[PDB]
């Protein structure tokens, strides 16, 4: 029974308001100069990382934008909406240059390969589609989940595609055949978010049942993190191993990646004019500097937390 | 579907090239060697620095109420972001502008 | 304008069959009776939640108190006291004639 | 010509008929409402005559209209007289 | 009190009161640049 | 798969919202519960959204708490989408870019529901938070009203007599007013033909109608509810009320009798416009020639500046307290007539499933509503101008003035307020100030509002339709004088009663600096340039 | 600030008008289904808006099953069981009558001709005596334990909120006492004594027994309503040890 | 988690400053 390490806690230092719809997704520019929020106001808003000023706002999705990602090696924006469409945007002309169409239902998430540069889009028709970027053709259609696929992870390691759906199963896919190889039924509830550690060849899955850490490539079941047992809509992990789990009740639970020890339990506030039901976290994301945490709250706010740098190990003790 | 012979005009070959990020466009070759941390504190420091006989009365004496425009100041009350469109200030301005 | 007991029973059965929101459907049944007349006859006379009782001492005191203070707004007075406006105006004029 | 904003009318309908047909349809609807209230009450005192009139067996009372029997609800006095 | 009017009718506290004073309250709307300015500028 | 086009927006949006409801309801269920009842949850959510559309307080006390919070959160999302979509639709219809009848009617229904929700909010907040008018301000206005009424020797309007000499002729004029609407002889409907039959019944028997009208004025203080609607003028919406036809006939003949009674007693002074004597272009010509034919008006050599102020009353309707109106109308007319006036506005506004009682706003569907708005604007003229300057306007009550005559040039120049014109709520005052009084007003204005950076120039609103040579020149002194004048005007009127906005007002200063005097009376933009200048 | 601030040229009778006016002038309560005030204030604009969701409150006679009082009636020591699961107000009324002697030391209130015998009331009229609240408890007949069968004890009343101490053991099934008197339970002992008291001589004017089964004592062998009172006292004293 | 069935309809305190103002109005 190892003694867990001490990750320092976090403190809220800025709150951004201005959306008239729910902040569905937060993406950060990979050079860490600005970030961007895709809202339920069908608005893709580029915000400054430092000043927090609204750089730009774009429309075009006829329904709610579910996913926003900016390519790390190409100057392109890939925004999937709930209008059964994905828009590729050239930011040099700031226009929709390419259209990805063919999902029979509303698209809930997307991911890109970091080196192959191929698109995967999980939607409400219990399927994902794998599209070539330039020719906009769905060269594959991953299927096998019975419920709508909540999230997809596209990694360069094996297996490449990790799909978490609402049928309490996780599918881990061989990419070259487009076929699922591992299926995990171990979650009792809907798998809504998964997070990969960037170096330890491992991942974790958040559900209303529990959190489950596994290991690539066979999906070997490493750990079961109990606690924060609400509808975990979003997950992120630091390079330090600081695991942030954010659920639809607006609570942040912060953990060590290795031991699974919950070191922080922080519930944020809401907007002044807002309901108590409007506290639900849609996207938690670290910056590229791994120093600022951006949470996408259901009162149409973006709450960015700083590290609680004044904390010490005896002011914040590690339990057991 | 490997067998279809119907071609939409949005299915034509177009935009077939892929532009990539140059070193002016934050290339991944310089993303790795660049550390975003002290960039973030220098840009936050820059933002924090650049944040900063017969005599009559007074002719206006024949009124009942004096100085009624005393506490009238809008300031940041309109800038208070109420996230409730029943009580949104833009919504109230919309109602008085569009309703006579 | 007249209200037969047959029409009142037809209106009560149409309300108990068709709910409360449907009124042109009720006015199709009631010959030479518009939906506004049906709604006014129901909620002003035929509604069973109308307090068709006699006034308590507390109800008389509140009626005389409110009609003395804030004058001649029976659609304001009647939801405070639980009566209808015709009932409260009639009983207030009865109390006025009792005082006079 | 606003084809998509024309009023509601379909071919092969027939149009609105005479007011007498609407009046007897309203009488049939009131008959069905009266029968619904009679079936809700489950009252054996209601009877249908051979000529199509209403009989109150609790009073031995004829009714040309259904509202006459509906208002006949003195009725309870002769009902208590027949109960003895 | 001197009766508060329906012109203001100020519900809710301010956002610094709600979130605390140390949180940088960013009530930011409208774009600081036009759409013609390219996000991530091209070479020239 | 088909694209989600314009005709498929709301259906796909509600379908995706329902799918989100299913995905966000399947996940807090623990082990067990055979009766999941997702159809019942959909019925609860549909009833909640329908009751929010109807402004009905929706509550099912048997309902689990996080399911109830999720229902409220989803209804909040749908309401925000509904309100923002109505905002963009109203913006593009005001631009005229979108031409669609169903979009226009849907938007008009959305704005009607939102405005009636806001009005029910305002009425409940008024009745819950008490009177906005305070006590001593209304008591002082009441006392000043009594003082001016005793000053004008006003014999009060009585109850209408049972045998009046021209009651038939006033009923004929009211029948002309009522039959003006139904002069199209169209197919109409049952309510319109019912109203026409009531009109012809009162046309056949005048005497029973007069007896019934006096009977309702004596006795009837409970009236039917009023319907409401709007028309769109593509820049704003204007309401139309709907009253019972018998009450419409009663209020029309009552309006005719009180208007002839106010004519006979000469209740309204002739500064009040729209008067029946002149067209509004002739009123423009009268106002222009009254500014013209004043003495030494263009000679601004010694700082006798000419200030033209055109403004409005903004919230002149919604802040009228009915008990204060009852107390003020018991002064004017018979107390049963005043009780009829008070109980007439205490009726229920209705639009489909919108039902709320009006209690603090005014209703512009009443026939006498024009008279009481002119009476309310008259006592606002008493409040702003003051009783001494109002007596200098009207002259003696035995020998009244016209719209634009006084007793003397000294009676003009005894006050800086020279000329006055009230057109319902649009207020048009011509002032002639001296240099010392203008400097004193500027000094007190800068005493309350100091401005070391001289920022008062850029807050001015000018007439943009005229050329730059035609516009009044914005230096510091004249704009500070106009802002001081508007500050002095705004210091008189309390915000409990009404407000006057700088953005809606226009203040022009003619001086030796500025050779033109600009105003806009009705639709007529008038620029004045003297032949000396 | 000042009342004469934003005011000038004050009139005289105005000043004595204002002068005359100034001269004249929770642990177990969580019910989880919430209050409807928040949803009502969100779905309508005619009330104060509520943003925090409020839970509904609920003691409500937190009892343990059924109690059994052996009433020493004139036919013998007959044990009548009142079920607080069936009717907690009737159980509270019967247990309070047994404790404060509205049933012990009392006579039979009523007896019908082999239909129902009502005993344990100090008034002896049919619905008299004392309930738990001082006034008579609420009358409601349960569907699981109704006023049917043999020995079925019901808190006898002429209507709702009128059952105080009179418990009516019904010797036969009848719909007259159903949904008019609160069916407390059934007689658990002395069934032959209860049948003999129901078949005893009774005057049918007030429908009351001449051979009245008079409960001189009420030995509580089990008491669900007094168990509810003891549980409420224990829940009060568990928080009164730190917050008296 | 017991759900009662939904039943469709389609298929008060007043401030005494009113009284204070009314009494001042009568005086």
């Amino acid at each position: 029974m190892p003694k867990p390490q001490w990750h320092p806690p976090w403190k809220l230092y800025r709150v951004i308001s201005g959306h008239l719809g729910w902040v569905r997704c937060i993406a950060v520019e990979p050079g860490n100069q600005w970030f961007v929020t895709g809202s339920a106001d069908r608005t893709i808003k580029i915000w400054d990382l430092a000043s927090g000023k609204l750089k730009l706002s774009l429309t075009g999705h006829i329904s709610t934008v579910r996913g926003v990602i900016v390519s790390t090696r190409s100057p392109y924006l890939f925004s999937c909406g709930e209008d059964k469409q994905v828009k590729c945007w050239d930011l040099e002309y700031n226009k929709v240059i390419r259209h990805y169409h063919g999902h029979l239902s509303a698209v809930y998430g997307l991911d890109l390969h970091p080196t192959i540069d191929v698109l995967v889009t999980c939607s409400r028709d219990s399927t994902a589609r794998i599209w070539d970027v330039r020719t906009k053709a769905s060269v594959h259609t991953l299927s096998g989940h019975t419920n709508a696929v909540a999230t997809v992870r596209c990694q360069a390691a094996e297996p490449q595609i990790i799909t978490g759906s609402h049928d309490t199963t996780i599918r881990l896919w061989d990419l070259v055949a487009g076929k699922t190889r591992v299926t995990l039924t171990n979650h009792k509830k809907s798998v809504r978010a998964v997070v990969l550690h960037p170096r330890h060849y491992t991942f974790a899955s958040g559900s209303p049942d529990n959190i489950k850490q596994w290991k690539f490539p066979d999906g070997s079941f490493i750990q079961n993190l109990s606690g924060h047992n609400a509808i975990i809509n979003t997950l992120t992990v630091n390079s330090d191993g600081v695991l942030v789990s954010g659920a639809d009740n607006g609570t942040m639970h912060l953990w060590d990646w290795r031991t699974g020890y919950n070191f922080q339990r922080v519930h944020a506030a809401v907007q002044p004019g807002s309901l108590d039901s409007e506290s639900g976290i849609f996207a938690c994301a670290f910056d590229q500097s791994e120093s600022r945490l951006l949470t996408a709250e259901a009162d149409k706010t973006i709450k960015v937390y700083r590290e609680d740098d004044t904390a010490t190990e005896e002011t914040h003790p590690v339990s057991w | 579907s490997q067998l279809s012979k119907q071609y939409s005009s949005r299915d034509l070959p177009s935009h077939t090239k892929i532009k990539y990020r140059q070193t002016t466009q934050d290339a991944p070759e310089e993303v790795r060697n660049r550390d975003f941390r002290r960039e973030l504190e220098e840009r936050e420091r820059a933002a924090a620095r650049e944040k900063n006989f017969k005599v009559k009365r007074r002719w206006d004496d024949d009124v009942v109420f004096k100085n009624c425009a005393k506490g009238v100041d809008d300031q940041k009350k309109d800038k208070r972001f109420v996230n409730d469109t029943l009580r949104s200030e833009f919504h109230k301005k919309f109602m008085e502008k569009y309703i006579k | 304008g007249v209200w037969r007991n047959t029409e009142d029973e037809i209106l009560k059965a149409a309300v108990m069959k068709y709910g409360k929101n449907q009124w042109s459907r009720i006015a199709s049944l009631l010959h030479r009776k518009s939906a506004k007349q049906c709604k006014a006859r129901w909620y002003e006379w035929l509604d069973p939640s109308i307090k068709k009782t006699e006034w308590s001492r507390e109800e008389e005191e509140k009626l005389l108190h409110l009609a003395k203070l804030m004058p001649t707004q029976w659609r304001t007075i009647a939801p405070i006291i639980g009566r209808t406006a015709a009932q409260c105006l009639e009983h207030y004029e009865f109390l006025l004639d009792k005082a006079a | 010509m606003d084809f998509q904003h024309r009023p509601g009318g379909k071919t092969g309908s027939g149009g609105v008929a005479s007011s007498s047909e609407s009046n007897r349809d309203r009488r049939e609807r009131l008959r069905q409402l009266a029968l619904e209230t009679i079936d809700i009450n489950k009252d054996p005192y209601f009877m249908k005559n051979h000529l199509g009139s209403y009989e109150c067996k609790l009073c031995l009372t004829l009714h040309n209209n259904e509202g006459s029997y509906l208002a006949h609800t003195k009725h309870q006095t002769n009902l208590a007289r027949r109960a003895a | 009190m001197e009766v508060v009017l329906h012109e203001d009718k100020k519900y809710y506290p301010t956002a610094e009161e709600v979130y605390g004073p140390e949180v940088e309250t960013i009530v930011q709307e409208e774009d600081t640049q036009p759409l013609t300015e390219p996000i991530i500028k091209p070479v020239k | 798969a088909k694209t989600v086009t314009k005709q498929r927006v709301e259906s796909h949006f509600d379908l995706e919202l329902r799918a989100a409801v299913m995905h966000d309801i399947l996940d807090m269920m623990p082990e067990g519960i055979k009766q999941n009842k997702a159809r019942t949850i959909l019925q609860h959510l549909s009833e909640a959204w329908r009751c929010w559309k109807a402004n009905i307080p929706w509550k099912v006390p048997g309902l689990p708490t996080p399911i109830e919070n999720m229902i409220l959160r989803y209804v909040k999302a749908k309401a925000d989408w509904w309100t923002n979509t109505a905002h963009y639709n109203r913006e593009r219809i005001r631009r005229g870019a979108t031409v669609d009848k169903t979009v226009c009617k849907k938007n008009l229904g959305r704005l009607t529901r939102l405005y009636l929700k806001a009005e029910q909010e305002r009425q409940h907040n008024y009745l819950k938070d008490g009177p906005y008018i305070t006590a001593e301000e209304a008591v002082a206005v009441y006392t000043t009203t009594v003082h001016w009424l005793e000053s004008r020797r006003f014999s009060p309007i009585p109850f209408p007599p049972l045998s009046y000499k021209h009651d038939t002729k006033l009923l004929i004029l009211a029948l002309e007013r009522l039959k003006e609407a139904y002069s199209v002889k169209s197919r109409l409907n049952q309510s319109q033909r019912e109203e026409l039959g009531l009109i012809e019944q009162a046309y056949d028997n005048p005497h029973e109608a007069l007896s019934r009208i006096k009977r309702h004025l004596l006795t009837q203080r409970a009236f039917k509810e009023v319907g409401i609607e709007f028309m769109d003028l593509y820049s704003h919406l204007v309401p139309v009320y709907d009253v019972e036809p018998l009450e419409k006939i009663t209020d029309a003949y009552l309006d005719q009798y009180l208007w002839y009674e106010a004519d006979k007693r000469r209740l309204f002074p002739p500064w009040i416009k729209p008067a029946d004597t002149e067209p509004p272009p002739l009123l423009v010509y009268k106002w222009c020639q009254g500014i013209n034919n004043l003495q030494d008006v263009w000679e601004t050599s010694e700082g006798e500046c000419n200030v033209m102020l055109e403004s409005r009353f903004e919230k002149m309707y919604e802040k009228i307290d009915l008990t204060l109106l009852n107390r003020l109308l018991r002064l004017i007319v018979d107390h049963n007539i005043a009780d009829y006036m008070t109980a007439k506005n205490n009726v229920v506004i209705n639009y489909k499933d919108m039902n709320h009682t009006n209690s603090y706003g005014i209703i512009r569907g009443l026939q006498f509503a024009s008279f009481i708005v002119q009476y309310y604007g008259l006592v606002m003229d008493l409040l702003v101008l003051g009783l001494h300057r109002a007596s200098e306007m009207a002259g003696p009550p035995q020998m009244p003035n016209d719209f634009l005559s006084f007793q003397d040039i000294a009676t003009e120049a005894a006050h800086p307020i020279r000329l006055f014109c009230r057109y319902i709520d649009r207020i048009h005052i011509f002032f002639r100030f001296t240099a010392d009084e203008a400097r004193d007003l500027i000094q007190r204005y800068l005493t309350e509002h100091p401005d070391p950076n001289n920022e008062n120039i850029v807050g001015y609103n000018n007439k943009k339709c005229w050329p730059r040579d035609a516009r009044m020149r914005l230096m510091k002194h004249d704009v500070n004088l106009g802002r001081a004048v508007f500050w002095d005007i705004k210091n008189r009127l309390p915000r409990s009663v009404t407000t006057v906005q700088w953005e809606n007002s226009f203040v022009s200063v003619y001086s030796k600096d500025n050779p033109n005097l600009l105003f806009n009376m009705c639709g007529f933009e008038c620029r004045i340039l003297p032949k000396c200048r | 600030q000042d009342p004469s601030y934003y005011l000038k040229n004050t009139n005289a009778e105005t000043r004595e008008t204002l002068q005359e006016l100034y001269k004249e002038f929770d642990k177990l309560n969580a019910a989880h289904y919430s209050t409807g005030k928040v949803s009502a204030s969100f779905t309508s604009t005619a009330m104060v808006p509520e943003t925090t969701h409020e839970a509904a409150a609920i003691r409500y006679q937190f009892v343990k099953k059924k109690g059994y009082v052996r009433l020493h009636t004139n036919k013998g020591d007959l044990n009548l069981e009142l079920h607080c699961d069936l009717t907690p107000k009737t159980c509270e009324n019967f247990i309070r009558l047994c404790k404060k002697h509205y049933y012990d030391g009392t006579i039979f209130h009523r007896s019908i001709r082999n239909f129902v015998i009502q005993g344990g009331d100090p008034t002896g009229t049919g619905t008299g005596g004392e309930s738990y609240w001082g006034k008579p408890f609420k009358d409601e007949f349960r569907p699981n334990l109704s006023h049917t069968g043999r020995g079925i004890l019901s808190m006898a009343n002429s209507g709702p909120n009128s059952n105080r101490s009179q418990f009516f053991i019904t010797f036969r099934s009848c719909a007259y006492l159903d949904k008019k008197h609160t069916i407390f339970g059934r007689v658990v002992g002395g069934f032959d004594v209860l049948t003999a008291m129901e078949n005893v001589e009774s005057d049918p004017k007030t429908d009351r027994p001449k051979e009245e089964i008079r409960i001189d004592a009420t030995t509580v062998f089990v008491d669900p309503y007094e168990e509810a009172d003891a549980q409420i006292a224990q829940e009060r004293k568990t928080q009164l040890k730190v917050a008296p | 988690w017991k759900i009662p069935p939904c039943i469709s309809n389609w298929k008060v305190h007043i401030n005494e400053n009113f009284a204070k103002l009314a009494e001042a109005l009568y005086i």
